[PDB]
């Protein structure tokens, strides 16, 4: 039977797994052709008992759609029988890095970094997607310094009778109070949490909320941001899984004084604050971030080595 | 690519279907057949005609790199289908599907024990088709259609609720009836779409005080001469289609 449009994914070398670790059953690869570098995602099809999963098809659309520097790029889709999705090769994830001790940052790389990230986010957030998976691990770099956001798995369109978008979304350390409050007509808000959290990992080198159930984060979350007070939060009442399980009532904000000792930069710290706000519509939204003092003063945003 | 899945009126001629010797009027049957068939059952599976149209499209360009003499209209529909409500957010299960598309080729026949073997066959089939389709699309499944255009269309020419009930009639009619959809893009086609539904409501449209038409508005590259010559086609297969023009017939 003629397939013109896809090809049979043999024309790549597998070499590694990079890996299942990563949430995603990922191999390296290499064009036995010209070299090029890809990865390659299969379409894992335990368990699936309706087709081609409605899951990778979102993906698939997604990525389609999102071309930007900094975002991963799809090249094609291949087949064998079983599907690859196939990816320009990211020789780093931001998290192998932070977790690496030979690995060492300046304060003007860290910069583009956070730099990067945030621009990647406004482009998703434009084309009216939602990563909905932030985290370290799934923010890549290239052998070349760019930076891309990865997994686009659980991402989803978003638009504007009030929204019923997912509610079991984003990895607990990256989650957001929204979420844990049971929202359910949320938006770009979330992944610039995500963003927070990052950010301030790229000093801490590890997650700086590490949550064993949904009740501890939203416990640690209040350690450091304050307590959820309509004071803070306006209308923080409707919600009812408010009341009806624990928080705490005594919290003052130690966003700034915790994480002192380990940023130092003023200008750092003060975007970090405005990322790791508790009411989403007053957490900083990605432009107003991206033109946040910090990107403009110095060291200047430099390059990767 | 940009010009991918648009083709020439030569490229039509020498289809795959044409290379195993069906005349070029039964390739066209053959499409209406398999978009009367979609229709039949996205109704009866309660899906949109947005999701309809989408199937009828993969279904299109799904035969111009396949052959008739090798899939069959009845078993590409149903497979095509099954995808288009799960790409437009209207999923619908295998095992409806299946069910459905049944009492559409077989009103008689009585659905066989999904327990049988001749049925889970003919689920694996389904998913094999599936899959056989979306890899003949290249995983190209967003599709636009001349509708998205039509709003955008009737609202510059301020025409009634009518003008543009029939304009959308026209654009749905299109894609069962023609090969536009492979031939030209949407805005193009919406224009058409327009230009027909006010030719048949008698409704005229005065010139702008630009001095430019309705329709530079739309697209760029449109010219009456193009619109003429296409909307005496489109006018021409729907006046072979027996019912069809009944329903947008002022019957006053
Ligand atoms: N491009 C890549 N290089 N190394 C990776 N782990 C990697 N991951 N890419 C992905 C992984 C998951 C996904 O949904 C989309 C792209």
């Amino acid at each position: 039977v003629e397939c013109p449009f896809c090809d049979e994914v043999s024309k790549y070398e597998k070499l590694a797994k990079i890996g299942q670790g990563t949430f995603g059953e990922v191999f390296k690869a290499r064009h036995r052709k010209t070299g090029q570098k890809v990865a390659l995602k299969k379409v894992l099809m335990e368990n699936e008992k309706e087709g081609f999963p409605i899951t990778a098809l979102r993906e698939i659309k997604i990525l389609q759609l999102l071309k930007h520097e900094n975002v991963v790029n799809l090249i094609e889709i291949c087949r064998t029988g079983s599907i690859y999705l196939v990816f320009d090769f990211c020789e780093h994830d931001l998290a192998g890095l932070l977790s690496n001790v030979l690995v060492k940052f300046t304060l003007s790389e860290i910069k583009r970094v956070m730099q990067m990230l945030l621009n990647g986010l406004y482009y998703i957030h434009r084309n009216k997607i939602l990563h909905r998976d932030m985290k370290a691990a799934n923010v890549l770099i290239t052998r070349d310094g760019v930076l891309k956001l990865a997994d686009f798995g659980l991402a989803r369109a978003f638009s504007l009778q009030p929204n019923r978008y997912t509610n079991r979304v984003v990895t607990l350390w990256y989650r957001p109070p929204e979420l844990l409050l049971g929202e359910r007509d949320y938006g770009p808000p979330i992944d610039l949490w995500g963003a927070g959290c990052i950010m301030a990992e790229m000093w801490t080198r590890s997650p700086i909320m590490q949550g064993n159930t949904e009740q501890h984060q939203l416990a640690l979350i209040s350690q450091l941001c304050g307590s959820i007070t309509p004071e803070v939060w306006p209308n923080v009442d409707n919600y009812e899984l408010y009341e009806k399980l624990e928080l705490v009532k005594g919290q003052k904000r130690k966003v700034k004084d915790r994480l002192k000792a380990y940023v130092r930069d003023p200008y750092a710290l003060d975007l970090i604050d405005k990322l790791l706000v508790l009411d989403p519509a007053q957490r900083i939204d990605s432009d107003d971030a991206l033109n946040h003092d910090f990107f403009w003063s110095d060291p200047m945003p430099s390059d990767l080595k | 690519n940009n010009k991918r899945w648009y083709f020439t009126r030569e490229q039509l001629e020498n289809s795959p279907s044409r290379r195993f010797g069906v005349d070029p009027d039964k390739e066209l049957s053959y499409r209406q057949q398999a978009a009367n068939l979609l229709q039949d059952m996205g109704q009866r599976l309660n899906v949109s005609q947005l999701t309809i149209n989408t199937a009828i499209v993969y279904m299109h360009r799904f035969y111009m790199i396949q052959s008739f003499t090798r899939f069959p209209g009845n078993s590409v529909a149903p497979a095509a289908l099954f995808l288009a409500a799960k790409v437009e957010g209207q999923p619908k299960k295998l095992e409806h599907v299946i069910k459905v598309a049944h009492t559409c080729l077989h009103p008689q026949e009585s659905l066989p024990d999904t327990r049988s073997e001749a049925y889970l066959q003919q689920v694996q089939d389904l998913v094999i088709l599936e899959s056989i389709i979306l890899q003949t699309l290249g995983f190209e499944l967003t599709i636009d259609h001349p509708h998205t255009h039509v709003v955008k269309c009737t609202q510059l020419v301020r025409a009634s609720k009518d003008l543009a009930q029939t304009s959308y009639f026209m654009a749905t009619n299109s894609l069962h009836l023609t090969t536009f959809s492979l031939q030209y893009t949407p805005p193009v086609v919406a224009c058409v779409c327009i230009h027909l539904a006010c030719k048949w409501s008698n409704w005229e449209i005065p010139v702008s005080t630009d001095g430019k038409h309705w329709w530079e508005y739309v697209d760029a590259t449109v010219t009456l001469e193009l619109l003429d010559e296409l909307t005496h086609e489109l006018l021409q297969i729907l006046e072979k289609t027996p019912n069809r023009l009944k329903r947008i017939w002022n019957w006053r």
